[PDB]
């Protein structure tokens, strides 16, 4: 039933007890499924280091993973230029999945297109499905550029993009002129960040090969800016703000802060402002480039230092007190522009918020999972909060990238104890916060599973979650949220020394047994 | 309003595709006109979907994982390819289940034979193998395991048959199969047919020999409703209400046992035809279990139902039919009663897989509202003629919609609510157009039966007359 | 007991059962405390609504009350001003009181003097005090300006502010041109607002009142803006954002912004940027005067209209969509400065961002309380977003206020369950949120204790608290946040969105029970 003036949706409305008394009938009737007994048997089973081991012992089965294919990441590096339109050759279930996957972290509209290549597409090789498919995108979303991407299906029949494109060309499908980049991204390699990669890579060669003749370094006075794989717009606000903050001439190349939150106005604006394509064409003239996420940007390094000969510095994610100020002073050195006073409060003021919570933050054990770059730079400045990363995963994490992990634990007291876990799926994570309990979890929405297994072997065992990374589809606009520079690093700190005080209260939120230490003042 | 005018705003949004693309999707948009029952009234639809034009069709993965075997509770399956699929399919899809997640269900998880390129060119039918001993010792109250392939498994032709049966007669344990490459097909439609292919040859006759199932002259299947949101339960719990026994329920809190039970029923309720017919018309052909459509998506539709479906019965089912109908009858008229008047008259468009979109037309029509156009990505026309008593004469019919279509239809109709898929959402939002998931129920509680109808109108009436839409220009402008 | 390797703090320590026994044996001993069954029989009473009207019928006793008295109010708007010091004649008492209140809701130093007044003070009346009092402030903290105010003791005992301190001057212990303005704050009349009404109002009389000759409306081209009580640091810097956005000349009346955000970096700032007195003494000249919280700007409200002749606009405090578009359209007006796109864009990314949630939101019932401006703003951007604020409660407000708070609940289906209190403290609230009770109530630190109770009654009876106001003492940094304008508006939308699905994910966090709602994607 339901009484109209209270309408109770999904939640406590199965919790009726006719509803409770039908799937109980239904369970016992046809489920046949195993006794409550040896469910809770094998869930204690599965808390255990003797499964821990086994689960570690994995080599084919992946388990919830922290990863997507490379033809994601393409998509948003394609989504960061001007006009751009996402055009995965390939398979158009892929397409489909891409825009929602990231329709639920934005929450806001993503324009991608697929070619549609089907069963004799694929024998045959769709070369038609490339010159129709980018005529009609042209003619129906009359976009300036398209940034052609893969599929796995396209990746394993060699369906030569470029030889496509060019005969699309050729054969008048579009106009010579109209931009095509392209990027062979298969799904299984790397991961969305190598799509990222790749897709940048592909766009600055595009733009630059061939006219490398007129280019001279430094001769633009801009400093160029690589965001890589960045899912938070205050990411790509906050070095914007910091660089402007300096007067630093500098060009942020993919920049998709503007088509990642169209103002709703009764107006539907299919593209936004992005990275124009004579910032990309000029690029070289730049006095050189710094990589924001190095560590997934590796193709793109050498094509920088290799083409463009700029002298990439050797800079760590801009996270973080320690390496906010490294980037900070890297720039100054690089624009000749001194660190203004605006900054340097700035960074006091941060330096002032970890001196206020330095009480509770330090000594709390956290697990955490993401991106490389993302994953390091969190761990950096967990330790400069006096943290401790006892278990740091990232899936798609490389054997030097845990060295350097590693390296920077072994800098710091607090690091003593952590664990630095590459091509690990969210499973092996799940084993090590029940054998190896650490006080919260940093993570993408993935890990709230994590929590509620957790809780379900009891309330000391629970293991919240602080939802910090990507994809966050469980709560509305953390997307709007900054992790880098000193901004981020604040909100960071605040965010997770709240999260304590949270817990806390809750746990001494028994009235006569527990909230005796109900502090008012923390 | 109008065929014509409607007919010139077909033609006029065919305007900017180029000659080749122009043709073929003139044959996808079409007025509509009841009485019609077939193509001729220029609809045509399950074909290749024009490259470049943005469509919002899916794969065969999707049909098979993402709707048709995914949803099973008490069995693992294995996104079988690079990791992607699985991943921005995990746990996207709101079919609602009841288990220990991890333990006995595995629905939320995401099992992936995580492709590298070294299985690719080497074949990972051995990395199979290797991962099913490992999800046995991982996940030992497993009742079955499903291989979805991902379109490099069609590609470089493992023989995932074979590796299946093999595993399977060593553990003893159930392990489908599925061909679904992303590629195979045209949309998840495909996907459906082949998931219920892979039940029939792979599950549904494991227990033909067996006669141990106490069955009864009510023993009724649900097939074809996913549960998403709980939609299934609040179908069940009226259709047991007046006497009959849900043996199964086909893809919502769906065991891999109630599956194989299923054989056993008298009566097959079909909700969601597009993907299930192909199992039920097997059932019949073979077992003899007759199988008949429904709906329940508002009150006069789900009443006309309970009884069409009590009629197969006897006298028992039909009282207790009309008790159960007399016994609801007050919950959504006060519905109406109190949402109706706040939705009266107010115009709807919509566009979702291959069943609502013509289904969810009667419990408009209950809250008082018109839905002047709607449209399928998937659906054959074997829909489309059902389509057509639907839908009042004169209102827009459109199959795979490209985006650009979706736009220009809905700048000119300008309904008051939009209902379709995540991909639309936020789009006709900046519009300032009231938008509705109809696929997800936006987050939203149960739409089947009664009590999904309350949800329903409270969910249209919410959205619909929010103050939002009022502030969407800034004062100092005009 | 205690484990070295793994020390347990007052909250874990306490729980081990040696402490427990002998809490048991302390209580059964000596305590004499009724019986459990009595305690449990009186809590259950505490919520009916028969305990709620004897409640209600309260005529002199006061349960934790929602504000604080005038002084505190004067000290903060001292504050605002360039170099000034906080003088408090009175009581010392009162000083530290206020001190250390702003201490734990700043997390930051919080200088304020008193010229300590005793018992033979009082009787003799403290002229003394004020003259020796001025002197030793200014030759110990060097202060350019001293902003006097009072304690209920010198406001009883009648001392005439003005004279003691003109006399303090004539008698040498002070330059006679030094800055010292005063204003009596009566700890028993209106509130800790009222005190920063007067402060103020007394500082405009100070700089300005003899100069009126040379004043002309409009000449220095600039708008004139009071903030009035404010404790958000992200408030103060929203309007200076807004108005240097729009290229508006403006000239913020106390801005303490700076002082209460001083850099950590090895050196002590005890006054730090304010609002010079020159631009309290060009005030005048301005082309007009925004009362940013018009409800306890009252008697400034009268002096600026009145010897400022300035005709102020009859705004609300800029909270929420409605509200900001009209302070922004008013200053566009005043200042001739047309809305930037900046803005305008800003003001449609709110919009998308309430089209985004509107889901979750429609239809939450809230309980809120603080002071009379934060308040009625707070209840029309609830309105805005499709929430009903049923219990509002303002403690300090008045009969206008009410009507005004009522008219704006009349104006929406929204507010037609709603129910505006004024002189009503904490207690009362309680029993409204056990009687008829909302979903989240939103408020400062003190709504702790009543959320503590709630849960005490049982889980579906708990009320979470969204903490937003003043003070907040239990959450380390919310000081920085903001409430006002578009800005305020989206971080507010977001608290509360996020609030609703983290008490979903909670209550769908039961495995096998309630998790089957607990949806990865909302
Ligand atoms: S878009 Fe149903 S034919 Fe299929 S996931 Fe949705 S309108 Fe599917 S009713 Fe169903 S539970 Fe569906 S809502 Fe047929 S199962 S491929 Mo997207
Ligand atoms: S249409 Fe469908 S989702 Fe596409 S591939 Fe084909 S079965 Fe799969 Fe998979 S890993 Fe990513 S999303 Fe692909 S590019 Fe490969
Ligand atoms: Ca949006
Ligand atoms: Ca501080």
């Amino acid at each position: 039933s339901q009484q109209v003036d209270k309408i109770k949706a999904s939640y406590p409305l199965f919790l009726d007890q006719d509803y409770k008394d039908m799937l109980a009938k239904k369970r016992d009737g046809f489920e046949e499924k195993y006794p409550q007994d040896k469910i809770d048997e094998v869930f204690q089973w599965t808390t255990t280091k003797e499964y821990q081991e086994l689960n570690f012992q994995r080599e084919a089965l992946t388990v919830n993973p922290a990863k997507a294919c490379q033809p994601l990441g393409a998509v948003l590096c394609a989504l960061g230029f001007e006009k751009t339109m996402p055009y995965v050759h390939g398979s158009q279930g892929c397409v489909a999945y891409f825009r929602s996957y990231f329709n639920r972290h934005f929450r806001e509209p993503v324009s991608c297109v697929s070619d549609s290549m089907t069963e004799d597409a694929a024998v045959f090789g769709g070369q038609q499905n490339m010159k129709d498919g980018l005529q009609n995108c042209k003619a129906t979303y009359k976009p300036d550029m398209i940034a052609v991407s893969t599929t796995c299906m396209a990746e394993v029949i060699g369906d030569d993009l470029n030889a496509f494109i060019n005969n699309s060309k050729k054969e008048g499908f579009i106009p010579d002129e109209f931009p095509v980049p392209f990027a062979h991204t298969p799904s299984f390699v790397g991961s969305h960040v190598t799509g990222w990669d790749n897709m940048f890579e592909g766009i600055a060669r595009y733009f630059t090969l061939k006219s490398m003749d007129d280019k001279v370094v430094g001769s633009n006075k801009k400093i160029n800016i690589v965001p890589g794989f960045e899912t938070y717009l205050g990411n790509f606000r906050v070095i914007k703000r910091m660089l402007s903050e300096m007067g630093v001439g500098y060009s942020l190349l993919s920049d998709p802060e503007e088509v990642l939150d169209t103002p709703a106005d009764g107006q539907f604006r299919m593209y936004a402002g992005g990275t124009t394509q004579e910032e990309m064409k000029d690029a070289p003239n730049a006095l050189n480039t710094v990589l924001l996420q190095p560590w997934h940007l590796e193709k793109t390094k050498k094509f920088v230092e290799g083409t463009w000969k700029h002298e990439v510095p050797k800079l760590n994610i801009p996270m973080g007190l320690d390496w906010t100020d490294e980037f900070l002073m890297k720039v100054s050195e690089i624009s000749g522009q001194p660190i203004p006073a605006s900054l340097t409060k700035e960074r006091g003021r941060l330096v002032d918020m970890m001196t206020d919570s330095h009480t509770w933050l330090h000594g709390k054990r956290f697990a955490l999972w993401g991106d490389p770059d993302f994953v390091m730079g969190l761990v950096k400045f967990l330790l400069e909060l006096g943290c401790e990363p006892v278990h740091i995963l990232c899936h798609n994490g490389n054997k030097r990238w845990k060295k350097a992990v590693d390296a920077i634990l072994a800098a710091s007291p607090y690091g003593k104890n952590a664990t630095v876990y590459i091509g690990k799926d969210l499973w092996h994570l799940r084993s090590l916060v029940f054998t190896d309990k650490p006080d919260f979890m940093i993570g993408n929405s993935y890990g709230k599973f994590i929590q509620r297994d957790t809780l379900h072997k009891g309330k000391e065992f629970e293991v919240p979650l602080i939802r910090i990374g990507f994809p966050i589809f469980d709560r509305h606009h953390l997307h709007r949220s900054t992790t880098l520079g000193y901004e981020g690093a604040m909100q960071i700190l605040t965010t997770l020394v709240n999260s304590i005080l949270e817990r806390l209260d809750e746990e001494t939120r028994g009235m006569q047994a527990t909230d005796y230490n109900h502090d008012l003042v923390r | 309003m109008s065929r014509e005018e409607v007919e010139s705003l077909i033609q006029e949004v065919l305007e900017v595709y180029p000659e080749k693309a122009r043709k073929d999707r003139n044959k996808h948009l079409a007025v509509n006109d009841p009485a019609v029952t077939q193509s001729k009234k220029c609809i045509i639809s399950n074909k290749k979907s024009q490259p470049g034009l943005m469509t919002i069709r899916g794969c065969a993965y999707a049909g098979s994982k993402g709707v048709v075997w995914g949803p099973i509770k008490d069995m693992i399956h294995i996104s079988h390819g690079p990791v992607g699929c699985g991943q921005y399919s995990r746990a996207g899809r709101r079919n609602y289940y009841i288990g220990t997640t991890g333990v006995n269900a595995f629905v939320t998880m995401n099992f992936t034979s995580d492709f590298q390129e070294k299985d690719i060119v080497f074949g990972g039918d051995k990395k199979l193998a290797k991962l099913i001993d490992e999800v046995e010792t991982l996940f030992p109250l497993n009742k079955g395991i499903s291989v979805q392939s991902e379109c490099p498994i069609g590609l470089i032709g493992d023989d995932i048959e074979s590796v299946s049966k093999v595993k399977g007669a060593e553990l003893s344990k159930t392990i489908v199969p599925v061909r679904c490459e992303g590629f195979r097909g045209v949309s998840q439609s495909l996907g459906h047919h082949i998931a219920n292919d892979a039940v029939r040859d792979w599950v549904l006759g494991k227990r033909d020999e067996d006669t141990t199932f106490a069955s009864t002259p009510y023993d009724v299947a649900i097939i074809g409703d996913y549960n998403i949101g709980g939609d299934a339960w609040s179908s069940r719990i009226l259709l047991e209400e007046m006497g009959l026994r849900c043996v199964a329920q086909w893809s919502g809190d769906g065991s891999i046992s109630e599956i194989e039970l299923t054989p056993k029923v008298k009566l097959n309720l079909v909700h969601c035809y597009r993907s299930m017919n192909y199992i039920s018309r097997h059932m019949e052909e073979k077992y003899g279990i007759p199988w008949m459509e429904y709906n329940f998506f508002g009150p006069t539709k789900t009443i006309e139902s309970l009884r069409a479906i009590a009629a197969k019965f006897d006298e028992s089912i039909q009282k207790k039919c009309e008790e159960v109908i007399a016994k609801y009858k007050p919950e959504w008229e006060a519905v109406v009663a109190k949402y109706r008047p706040r939705l009266e008259g107010k115009r709807v468009m919509l566009y979702i897989g291959g069943l609502r979109p013509r289904h969810v037309i009667g419990a408009y029509e209950d809250l008082g509202m018109e839905v002047v156009g709607t449209g399928y990505e998937f659906a054959h026309n074997d829909d489309y003629d059902r389509t057509m008593k639907e839908m009042g004469d004169s209102t827009l019919l459109y199959d795979d919609v490209t985006g650009y279509e979706f736009e220009e239809f809905v700048k000119r109709i300008k309904p008051d609510l939009i209902g379709s898929g995540i991909k639309e959402k936020f789009i006709f939002q900046k519009m300032g157009i009231p938008f509705r998931e109809m696929h997800s129920w936006d987050y939203s509680g149960p739409y089947h039966g009664f009590d999904g109808f309350a949800i329903f109108a409270r969910d249209m009436d919410m959205t619909l007359n929010n103050p939002c839409w009022k502030k969407l220009q800034a004062p100092w402008e005009a």
